[PDB]
Parts: C-alpha cells; sequence; structure tokens
RNA sequence: AAAAUGAAGACAUUUUAACGAGUAAGGAAACGAAAUGGCGUAAGGACAACAAAAGUAGUAAAGAUUUAAAGUAAUUUAGAU
RNA sequence: AUAAACAUACUUUGAAUCGGCCAAGUCUGGUAAGCAGGACUGGCGAUGCGGGAUGAACCGAACGUCGAGAUAAAGUGCCAAA
RNA sequence: CGAGAAUAGAAACUCUUGAAGAAGUAAAUUAUCUACCCGUCUUGAAACACGGACCAAGGAGUCUAACAUGGAUGCGAAUGA
C-alpha cells in the first residue's frame, strides 16, 4: 500500500546516473527544438523546478510549440478505456532529442538522391536508377556451394559427464 | 404427383413436470427456473422447442391426402378453391347443419373438390337403415 | 466452433421508406429499380437519402438554395426534404426538386419564375442527374444537441436541462 | 459468339506448359548441383524452404489473449484448418508463440495441388464460394496475372511476387480429422507429440486429413 | 463482515471490448496556449490575405 | 529407432563458416535427430539455428544386418541424487537395434524415461570382453539349452478359439 | 449479408455464402424486399353467399368428456357422446 | 510482414451489476488450513457434451434437427464399445 | 502414340408385397441405454437450507401530472388555439 504523493517510488526512478551527478551537458541548453521534432521525456531530479511528472518519464513525445524559456511537448496517455492527448510545456533540462526516425530519415536521403539522379538522366537520355529496394524480414537463405579445399571438420557428441568438485 | 412429407420429431413436446403434478398442464412452457434440469440441457432432460425442429417449407402444413385445408361454410365458400381443387381441400365448420352440409357436399362433388367431412352429422343410417 | 470477432447482427442500414406513406414507398420502389438497372451513384444517393427517418432530413430554405445556386443558373436543385421559405430575403429564379414545398416556397418559386419539381418528375427529365446540385439541410442545428453530455465537462458543456429553481 | 472460350482455353494450356516447364526446370538444377558436388567432394547446402503449411489443432476454449490474436492474423479461426504462410523472420518468431496450438510444416507439390483441388475456396463478394471453374478463378485475380487453376498452384507453391494477394483470396481449407500424434497433442512433435514443427512430415499427417 | 478490497482481475478484458479510442487527429491540432509571438504573426497574416481576398471578389 | 548422419556449419562473427559440425544421432525419426542436433551445438560450442545452416543430413544403415555383433553402449543419465556414466553390453546385429534395448532396459532397471539419457558413444567389442554376468553365458560357441514349458505355437489369430475342446498341454517343445 | 426480380404469385419472393451455447438484461406497434416473428382471453367500430334475402345456428349454439390431424412451440382444426 | 468492407468511426437513449469463487513451473501474513489478502491469464458464476467410477472449476471440446465418416482427451481380462 | 479442331456413335428396365390392411402414426406392455425436487437467495442446493398434502376459481409494473430521447404524422418562422 502506498501513498498519493505527487513524486511516490523515485527511490532508484529519480536518482542520478552513476557517476553522472553536478551540472549536465552545455548541448543540452544549447540543441534547437523545432516545431514537429520527437522528444523524449527525462525528468532530471538535479532540477527541482519545473520537474514533470513521473508517469511521463522515458515517454515519446512531439514538440508542438517553442517558448523562451520551455519547450512544448505533445505526448499520448492511456486512460480506462481511452487515449487523451497530454500538452506539457517542459524546459531543455528535462527533454532529449528522440532518435525514434534516425532509420527512416536516412531512407529519405537515399531515395531523394536517386530521384535527383533521375532528373540528370531522363533529360540527357542516359536510362534512369530505380529506388532503393524496400525492406523485408531475414529471407530464407538461398542454395550455395562450400568449398572441399579449405574446409575442416569436427565431431560433435554428448560430453562424458565431468563432476565440478 | 406427391412428395414425401417428413417430420423430425413425431412425439408431442410436454411440459416439465407435467407427469408428476396434475396442476401442471402438458402444454409447453420454457423453464426460466435457476436451477433447472430440463433448460440446463441434463443427459436425459434435454428435449424443448426449438427452430431446427421445423419441417420442410414445401410440404408445411399439408395433409396426408397431400392436399392443403380451406374450411367453408355455405357453398359459396367452395367456390373459392374450384381453381385449386388439386391444391386444397374443402373442411366443413363444426357448427354447420346437417341441412347445409348435404348442399355444400354435393356442390363440393359437382365442381370435384375434396371433403374432408364427408362422413360428418349423417343421419343414422348405420342401424335400421 | 469457430472463433469470430463478433456474430452477424443487423446492418444498421434503412433500406425503405420508413412509415406507411403510400407515396414515399413508390419513390423508394421507383429509385431502387433505377439504382439497381442504371447503377449511377446519383439514384443510389437518392434512394439512401429517402429512406432516412425525418429527423436525419433537415429542411432548406429558399435562402440556402439562391446562394448554392447564385453561380448554378441552368441547374435544378435537388434536396431530399422540406423546402421552406426565408422570409427575409428574395427568392430568385430556379427550378428546385424537393419532396415537399411549404405553401409560402412553393408561391415565391412560381412567382420570381422557378419550377417547382417534384421527385417523379425528376426522374422523367433527369433520371441518371444530369443538370442536379445535390443539396441537404444542416444537421447540428437542432436545440437537443445542445443539452448532449455533462454540463460539468471543462472543455465543452452540455446546457442544462431546465427544471425546479434553474438559475 | 463463344469462339473466346477456345482462346481462353489454349492460354490455359499454354500456361500450364510454362507453369510446368519453370518446376521442373528449377527441380533440375538441384540435382545437378548435387551430383557436382559429390563429383569435387564440395559441400551443397540446400535452400532454406519458403513455403509453410500450418494445421490449427485445439479448440478455442482457454486461449491467451496475445495468443489468441496470432491465430486470427494467420486465418487459424477454426480446429482443422490449413493456411498457407509465407517463411521469413516475422512469421516463423509467429509461429513459435503459437506453438501448442499449431502443427506445420513444409508441404510438396503433390500436397499442394490436392488441397486446392479438392478443398480449395475463393472468397468473391464476401462469399466463400468453393473453386468450380477457371472463368471463376479470372475473375477474381485477373489483375493479378492468375487465369487457371494450375497458375494458382504454381503461384503458392513457388512463391511468387502476387503471393500475398493470391493467398489471401484462397480461404482457410476445412480438412478432416485424422491421428494427430502418437502419445497425444499436448507435447512437441519432437517428443513424440502432436504440435510444433514438423518439417517434410506434415504431408504424411496432411494425407490422411484432405 | 469483511469483504474483499479491491482486484484488476477481469480488467484488461474489460478495456479491450470496446478497445482504446484513440483521439482523432483534431486533437493534435490545436493552437490554444502557444506563443503569443507567433500567434500574433499569423493573425496579422491570415487577415492580410484574407483583405487581399476578400477586396478582389468585391471588383467583380 | 534410426541413425543419422548430419552435418552443419556457423555463419556469424563468433564462428568461422569453415568448421563442420558432424554427428551420428539416433533418432525415432528425422526432425527428431536435427533436434537432438541442435541442443548438441547450442550447449557445446553456443551455435544456433537462427546463426547456423545445416548441409546434409542423410540415414545410416547397416552394412550387414545379418551378422551379430558384441556392442558395448557408453552412455550417461539423471537420477534423483545426480548424474551417473554407464557402460552396458548388447548383443544385436543392427546398431540402431542394440540402442533400442538400451532404452527398454534403462527405462526398466532404472526407470529412466528417454529425456534423461543422452548416447556418448557405441563401439563392438570382442566374445571376451563381454562382463555382463547374463550375456557372457551365451558368447561361447558351444551354447546349448532346453527351451521349455513353452506354450504350444498358434499359426494365426485365425485358429484363436475362445474355448477349447480337450486337455491342454504344454511342450518340452 | 450481397446480388436478381417485383402490383400481388406466396410459403414473409429467387440464388449464394457464413452463421445457430447461455443467467441478469435488451430487442413497443407500423415500415415489399419490411428497424425479430407469432399464439391466446374479453369488449368496441367495420368486413363475412355481391344477381334484391348476403357468416354459423332446434336437420342442434356455447360449454363438457375423449379420438385423430396441422404447427418447432404457444395453440388451432375436425369426428363421436 | 500479416490480417481487416456485414471494415472502420461512432452518436443517442437505457437495462442489469460492482457479496464473487477456482486453477497455477506465482507472491505476502501465518505452524498450517478446503485460512486471509494481492500481480498476469484462463475458467465456474451464466455451461450442457465425451473422459477422470461419483465431483462448479481438472483433461478434450463449447450445443439449430439429423444421416454417414474419419477423430480429441483417454482406453482395449469381465461389468464395458475396443 | 497422339491433345485442339472437324465428321459420325449410342440409355429407357425387371421382380416381390399391400382393403385377407402396405408405408407411416398413436396407446399399453416387455427389453438395452438413459433420467436426483421444483421455485428461490447464494461463490456454490438433489441437499441434513426455506415454501410446497390435492384440485377449482381470484391473484401482483396500473392510473393521473411534469420533463427528456426516440420511431411514424400535420404544418413550418411559425405551430397550437
Amino acid at each position: 500500500p502506498l501513498s498519493n504523493g505527487r513524486n511516490r517510488r523515485t527511490r532508484k526512478l529519480f536518482k542520478r546516473p552513476f557517476r553522472g551527478h553536478g551540472l549536465s551537458n552545455t548541448s543540452t541548453i544549447l540543441h534547437t527544438y523545432k516545431v514537429g521534432d520527437y522528444v523524449t521525456i527525462l525528468c532530471n531530479s538535479s532540477i527541482q523546478h519545473g520537474l514533470p511528472y513521473k508517469a511521463f518519464h522515458g515517454k515519446t513525445g512531439r514538440v508542438w510549440n517553442v517558448n523562451p524559456h520551455a519547450i512544448g511537448v505533445m505526448v499520448n496517455k492511456k486512460v480506462n478505456n481511452r487515449i487523451v492527448v497530454k500538452r506539457l510545456h517542459i524546459s531543455p533540462e528535462h527533454i532529449k532529442p528522440s532518435g525514434c526516425q534516425k532509420d527512416f530519415l536516412e531512407r529519405k536521403a537515399a531515395v531523394a538522391a536517386i530521384r535527383k539522379q533521375n532528373i540528370q538522366l531522363k533529360k540527357e537520355g542516359k536510362p534512369l536508377l530505380p529506388l532503393p529496394a524496400k525492406r523485408l524480414p531475414k529471407q530464407p537463405r538461398p542454395a550455395e556451394l562450400i568449398k572441399g579445399a579449405d574446409i575442416k571438420f569436427t565431431t560433435v557428441a554428448p560430453l562424458k559427464f565431468e563432476e565440478l568438485y | 404427383i406427391k412428395p414425401k412429407i417428413v417430420k423430425k420429431y413425431t412425439g408431442h413436446f410436454k411440459r416439465f413436470d407435467s407427469n408428476r403434478f396434475l396442476r401442471v398442464k402438458a402444454s409447453w412452457r420454457v423453464p426460466r427456473g435457476i436451477d433447472n434440469r430440463l433448460r440446463r440441457k441434463f443427459k436425459g432432460t434435454n428435449l424443448l422447442p426449438k427452430i431446427g425442429y421445423g419441417s420442410a417449407k414445401a410440404t408445411r402444413n399439408m395433409l396426408p391426402c397431400g392436399l392443403y385445408k380451406f374450411p367453408v361454410r355455405n357453398t359459396t365458400d367452395l367456390e373459392m378453391i374450384m381453381m385449386q381443387n388439386r391444391k386444397y381441400a374443402a373442411e366443413i365448420s363444426h357448427a354447420v347443419s346437417a341441412k347445409k352440409r348435404q348442399e355444400i357436399i354435393q356442390r363440393a362433388k359437382i365442381l370435384n373438390i375434396r371433403v374432408l367431412n364427408a362422413d360428418a352429422r349423417i343421419k343414422k343410417q348405420e342401424v335400421a337403415q | 466452433a469457430i472463433d469470430l470477432d463478433r456474430h452477424h447482427v443487423r446492418k444498421h442500414v434503412s433500406k425503405t421508406a420508413r412509415g406507411n406513406n403510400a407515396y414515399m414507398k413508390l419513390l423508394v420502389r421507383l429509385y431502387g429499380f433505377l439504382a439497381r438497372r442504371t447503377q449511377s451513384k446519383f439514384a443510389k444517393t437518392i434512394l439512401h437519402r429517402l429512406c432516412l427517418s425525418r429527423v436525419n432530413r433537415p429542411i432548406v430554405s429558399t435562402s440556402k438554395l439562391a446562394c448554392l445556386m447564385k453561380k448554378h443558373p441552368e441547374e435544378t436543385a435537388v434536396c431530399v426534404n422540406t423546402v421552406t421559405y426565408d422570409s427575409r430575403y428574395p427568392v430568385p429564379k430556379m427550378n428546385v426538386c424537393a419532396l415537399k414545398f411549404t405553401k409560402t416556397a412553393e408561391a415565391a418559386i412560381t412567382k420570381a419564375g422557378g419550377k417547382c419539381l417534384r421527385f417523379d418528375e425528376l426522374a422523367l427529365k433527369a433520371p441518371t442527374g444530369r443538370k442536379t446540385v445535390l443539396i441537404r439541410g444542416k444537421r447540428n442545428v437542432r436545440e437537443a444537441l445542445k443539452h448532449f453530455g455533462k454540463v460539468c465537462a471543462k472543455k465543452n458543456p452540455a446546457k442544462q436541462y431546465k427544471g425546479k429553481q434553474t438559475k | 459468339c463463344k469462339a473466346r472460350c477456345q482462346a481462353f482455353r489454349k492460354e490455359v494450356i499454354l500456361r500450364t506448359i510454362k507453369n510446368h516447364k519453370d518446376i521442373e526446370a528449377a527441380k533440375k538444377a538441384v540435382y545437378t548441383a548435387k551430383k557436382n558436388a559429390e563429383i569435387n567432394g564440395d559441400l551443397y547446402a540446400e535452400a532454406d524452404p519458403k513455403l509453410i503449411v500450418a494445421i490449427r489443432i485445439r479448440g478455442i476454449n482457454g486461449v491467451s489473449p496475445k495468443i489468441k490474436k496470432i491465430l486470427k492474423l494467420l486465418r487459424l479461426r477454426q480446429i482443422n484448418n490449413a493456411v498457407f504462410i509465407k517463411a521469413n523472420a516475422s512469421t516463423i518468431k509467429m509461429l513459435r508463440l503459437v506453438d501448442p496450438y499449431v502443427t506445420y510444416g513444409y508441404p510438396t507439390l503433390e500436397t499442394v495441388q490436392k488441397l486446392i483441388y479438392k478443398r480449395g475456396a475463393l472468397k468473391i463478394n464476401g462469399n466463400r464460394m468453393p473453386i468450380t471453374s477457371n472463368c471463376m478463378i479470372k475473375k477474381a485475380l485477373g489483375d493479378k496475372d492468375v487465369v487457371c487453376v494450375d497458375d494458382l498452384v504454381h503461384e503458392i507453391y513457388t512463391v511468387g511476387k502476387h503471393f500475398k494477394e493470391v493467398n489471401n483470396k484462397l480461404a482457410p481449407f476445412k480438412l478432416n480429422g485424422a491421428k494427430i500424434a502418437e502419445k497425444n497433442k499436448k507435447i512437441h512433435f519432437i517428443l513424440g507429440g502432436g504440435f510444433g514443427n514438423r518439417e517434410l512430415l506434415i504431408n504424411k499427417l496432411l494425407a490422411n486429413m484432405i | 463482515s469483511k469483504d474483499k478490497n479491491r482486484s484488476s482481475h477481469n480488467q484488461s478484458h474489460k478495456a479491450h471490448r470496446n478497445g482504446f479510442y484513440k483521439p482523432k487527429k483534431s486533437a493534435y491540432m490545436s493552437t490554444k496556449g502557444m506563443n503569443v509571438q507567433v500567434l500574433k504573426n499569423t493573425k496579422a497574416q491570415r487577415k492580410f490575405a484574407l483583405a487581399k481576398k476578400l477586396e478582389a471578389k468585391k471588383a467583380a | 529407432m534410426k541413425e543419422y548422419y548430419i552435418t552443419a556449419r556457423c555463419t556469424d562473427k563468433a564462428h568461422n563458416p569453415n568448421e563442420i559440425f558432424r554427428s551420428r544421432v539416433f533418432a525415432p525419426n528425422y526432425v527428431v535427430a536435427k533436434s537432438k542436433f541442435w541442443m548438441m551445438l547450442k550447449k557445446q560450442h553456443k551455435v544456433k539455428k537462427i546463426n547456423a545452416e545445416l548441409l546434409q543430413c542423410q540415414p545410416i544403415f547397416e552394412k550387414n544386418p545379418t551378422v551379430v555383433k558384441n556392442y558395448q553402449i557408453f552412455l550417461r543419465y539423471v537420477s534423483a541424487g545426480g548424474i551417473h556414466n554407464i557402460t552396458k553390453q548388447y548383443r544385436d546385429v543392427t546398431r540402431v537395434g542394440a540402442v533400442r534395448q538400451m532404452y527398454n532396459d534403462l527405462a526398466s532397471q532404472y526407470r529412466t524415461r528417454q529425456d534423461k539419457i543422452q548416447l556418448i558413444s557405441i563401439t563392438t567389442v570382442g566374445d571376451k570382453a563381454v562382463k555382463n554376468p547374463v550375456l557372457h553365458q551365451f558368447v561361447g560357441h558351444h551354447v546349448k539349452f532346453p527351451m521349455v514349458h513353452c506354450k504350444p505355437v498358434i499359426a494365426s489369430k485365425r485358429f484363436n478359439l475362445p474355448i477349447k475342446a480337450g486337455k491342454l498341454t504344454t511342450k518340452l517343445c
């Protein structure tokens, strides 16, 4: 049975990382957040003012508004049988640049590079390059040959039981 | 031409506990008891009316003679099934007198319509005749 | 048995003219045959709207017909509902096909030089729909919609059914 | 009038030759490669299977909520129901989670043919209609370049480009009852049970079930 | 007469019958409590474009 | 019970793709043989099926299933107390035939089910290396015994009447 | 559920496909392709032999006891006393 | 990747209900309890059928009326089909 | 050898029983299998939980007034009077 305090059960959640006490980075306050970016709420206990609620720790959200000292973050919250939109204003000391779309962002660059070449080839007459192939799960491996000149054999059999004492 | 009239259950659906108690009649009533043996479909007593027992639509409400039933109260009632003498059959009502029954019977033979009460409310032509 | 998401219940779409109106049942039969044979989305749309309930068939005034057909002069507005008269603004010349015209609405359209057609006339002239503008009235202007919800709500409160000592 | 029926019949004949040529040529190449590895003293690794056939073994009562969803995504909604499943790192893990309720393996071409010919059906206008004509197959899968039943079989067996659209059209086959296991269906097939991956031994169970 | 205090039994099953109602797209597009200067810039431009568009409609 | 020859290789960072793991596994079918083979690799070389390719899983048959040989199965099984290494001698004409005898003997004398026994190796011993007291009496060339108390043999179930007429006798056989 | 037909046939139309356990509880009437289908008791307003004598009835009403028939059932129908 | 058009999103009005119990490759108090109380799931309640002789929960499997066939759990000396 | 295709090819039958009662249906009996007392509160009753000896007749969500939703109806910046 717990109490209904605001920061209950934060002996390990709100503890600082091992050898990670003191001041934070400088890039934390220098990072430029823009509306539409993806951020991660990470309550920094070293800054007790404006500390977000413990339920949003680790949640990924979208920046919806930028204010002179605080960054607006919009995350999804789960309620009895529905989902509601939570709008928060969080100082940069508690948010972090999310890397959720890191894989997606490089695929857009790969396609945009190919598409930029297809406008350098069609008008000049050269055949146009195709778009990169789509991602697929690990497919069944095909048949192949294994050379018998650089191969070696090791037999496998159950091991005789040897005591550890 | 006459099809095979098939009935999926030829018995009667008797009310539960009607055999044991006389205040409980035999007309069917679905048991709504929270602990009723029949309504929970126990082995041995799981016989309840269902729509699945219904007979074939082609051969429904059809008498064993192969025709349907069409009650008549006078001679003019027979004129409504003269075109369908091979599909219907006259059934004189239970209140029609003996004098009127002969007129219906005589006309039905003229119009080639079968009568299911052909020997009903007849006179005493069984003894001394 | 078989593991299903849900069991088959009746689909909640009306497919006939509600009530015993012998004339509305005829329009459903007329447009049920037109939609089936011609296979035109217009006849299907009219057939679908003819089977909506009265509360879902809101009225359209002559003011809304006038503004909707201002840039559509050689057209024929088609609205499956009663057409009422707006006494505050003038009625131009226009041909309107509708289920019913109010006495003051029909006089205003006729005097202005327009034509008041019923739905069996439109099916004779433009069955598939060729010079028609589909029009339906507003549904959210009902007084009942004000009181739907909880008035204690912080965002969109209801409208507090009046009663004993309502201040 | 109906001079196109003969023309349609010929196209089925021509396509059937192409389908059989593709399967036989691919089968022949494996045999030739295997011999040359034996002659040269090399080692040959057969290609991993691509097509998986799965059958629902357990009932519908007492299933975990996550396991219950996977069996719906594989269309194994009834006991004694068979479907074809593409083999990849996604569906292989999906089948492992639902292992106690399914048995699956790699089918042969004869197994695929008999399942479709005898138990096959299609979803047309939301109706589970059995296969009775090639015109019924041409109408359903005309845009997917499948006009004959032997084109339907070839796409399923070789896992063609349009496998997903073709496979989704087929309704899950309703199979009969057969001796599921040696001990019981409460253990893995490796232990002598009924469920799990049977590899190429699923054909023996399917034979008694089709 | 003691009773059972609380149980979560059959509560996730109840919640997934009519499942988690996601918010509509209109919920993410709200602009209440935004930056004051950013709001002023948007209102200033929207009034400039509206006046120009309404003037052209008035001329014809 | 059948014997299989299984080979595989591991293709990842930890293992070079030039080491071939061979085996001789006794399994009821070939699906179980691979299952036994993979667990041997997983518990001994950290090789998992998701990072390995099978090469050859071929059945192995007896060259001369007409010559009587004395076998010597070295095995380890798990009891209530701990794990033990046992050596058992069997007389049979096939390698797979002797293994089924070992499984049936282990499950009766030691009450040990099949999922406790691991077969390390099986070889063939001479006529004097047999140490089983019962089996040592049947290895000689001059062995004879009068098989007595024989139940009379029925040709087939066709003649197996439930009630018979006349007295019943055994046979000096 | 979807296709086809549709002023009147009839069985509440034809075809195809899937489906059919159940306490508390819900599914008022009407709605031609009908937004569940029906049985029973009494009373009120009409209809009931279409050629001007127009439902049954002293050639035996209602009721009662039984014998059979129709309906999955609620119940209905007819014979005999 | 897979599945999904009688899909999806709902709107309005409203009934009943908030005494629960059981299992466990789970936990806390207790010597322990067919004791008391919890996390996740599946069941009985609301549920018949085949098996465990008999059993609310166990195993198989959930039910319109039937005909024929392979099956499930589990059985094949007699009661008792093999 | 021969798929496509073109030309010619072809199926109308027996025996038994029945107004001396066929097929089916009903009642009574016998035989195998099968079947715990209904209603109720309860987590759980066939219960050593309560009401019930038997039968007939009577017997319990009705009326008035205010509000709201909803299905059919009339009129419509009017509607009712």
